[PDB]
């Protein structure tokens, strides 16, 4: 069972998530994310810090980016 | 052929190491190491094929990866070897490792930009090319995302584990490998990446020279574990889907198996084990 989709503006950036297994986007640019065996998630810009959900991972990326555009 | 504790390096060894690293960067050879690691960090999954991370091959893989980098460094200056960072001993932002004559310190608050050392962006000698976060300067936030680095006591508890790895051979696994990697337990290796922050916390972590010293120590811990448990060895040892078995060849090389990298003395030794 894949997680639900989401769409919101977090810290001035538009973040979206949707089942594909799951894709995330920050201002339209796709962010690589991954699901762990225990159900937690991690993204390419926070790959050693598991968070509970895809949205938590997207918010973590926006946090890390500090306003910077994401690169494909 | 002797990997030394970064804390024990002479001003000369430090100078030569930095110069060799900067030359690999200038010649364009360095960036390709960063690309390779990210590619594997993005494709290694708990559900499918995993070679470089969250699997038993996490150790022999990074062992060979570091061997490649060290060999590249030696092609520039044959006297240089990869030093290691014992983060359980040298645990403060004031460790000699973070001085301007070696790796430089932490980033400034505003954007986490490292402002000193040979790898600061302002030197024009360390451009961040292979990246996801569009910014092109080295960034760090020592102890910003996590309060403390692992302690000796904690490392000791992980080294005590007799089982190399345990099914399902992934991030949910119990056993030495997964505890050293950090997905389960007190968390060793993963927590360190988080402590440094900046690019070190991402898939393109090799962008930070400290990546090599960090993994050189993780590599040593595997050596120390084998000493503690001589009766214990690499697993799985036969036909396990999506996981690299002992005598199975490893990507991206394909000409090497975990079995060929178990004994490190065939390539180097440590100042002390
Ligand atoms: O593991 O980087
Ligand atoms: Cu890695
Ligand atoms: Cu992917
Ligand atoms: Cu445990
Ligand atoms: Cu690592």
């Amino acid at each position: 069972a894949a997680p639900e989709s989401f769409d919101e503006v977090y810290k001035g950036r538009r973040i979206q998530g949707r089942p594909a297994g799951y894709e995330v986007f920050v201002d339209g640019v796709q962010l690589h994310v991954m699901r762990n065996a225990d159900g937690s998630w991690i993204s390419v810009v926070s790959h050693y810090d598991p968070v509970p959900t895809p949205r938590a991972a997207a918010r973590a990326a926006v946090d890390e980016l500090q306003g910077a555009p994401l690169l494909p | 052929t002797v990997r030394k504790n970064q804390a024990t390096l002479t001003a000369d060894e430090k100078r030569r190491f930095v110069a060799a690293v900067l030359e690999l960067k200038r010649s364009g050879r360095y960036d390709e190491f960063v690309r390779t690691h990210n590619e594997f960090i993005m494709s290694d999954t708990d559900s499918g094929e995993r070679t470089g991370h969250r699997s038993p091959s996490f150790l022999p893989w990074h062992r060979r990866f570091l061997l490649d980098f060290e060999q590249a460094l030696q092609s520039v200056d044959s006297s240089v070897t990869l030093p290691y960072w014992d983060w359980s001993a040298d645990r403060t932002v004031r460790a000699s490792l973070w001085a301007p004559d070696f790796l430089g310190g932490t980033g400034r608050s505003t954007d986490g930009r490292v402002m000193d050392g040979p790898f600061a962006a302002s030197t024009g000698n360390w451009p961040i090319n292979v990246r996801v976060d569009s910014r092109t300067y080295l960034r760090r936030s020592l102890g910003g995302s996590v309060a403390e680095l692992p302690t000796r006591a904690e490392v000791e508890s992980v080294l005590a584990i007799s089982a190399y790895d345990l099914p399902p051979y992934n991030s949910a696994s119990e056993g030495f490998r997964n505890h050293l990697e950090g997905w389960r337990g007190v968390n060793l290796h993963n927590r360190v990446h988080v402590w440094v922050g900046g690019q070190m916390a991402t898939g393109v972590s090799p962008n930070d020279p400290v990546f090599w010293l960090h993994h050189a120590y993780v590599d040593k811990l595997w050596a120390e574990w084998q000493r503690r448990h001589p009766d214990s060895a690499y697993v799985p040892t036969g036909g396990t889907p999506d996981v690299v078995d002992l005598n199975e060849t490893m990507k991206p090389w394909n000409t090497v198996r975990p079995a060929d990298l178990l004994d490190h003395t065939a390539y180097y030794t440590f100042d002390a084990l």
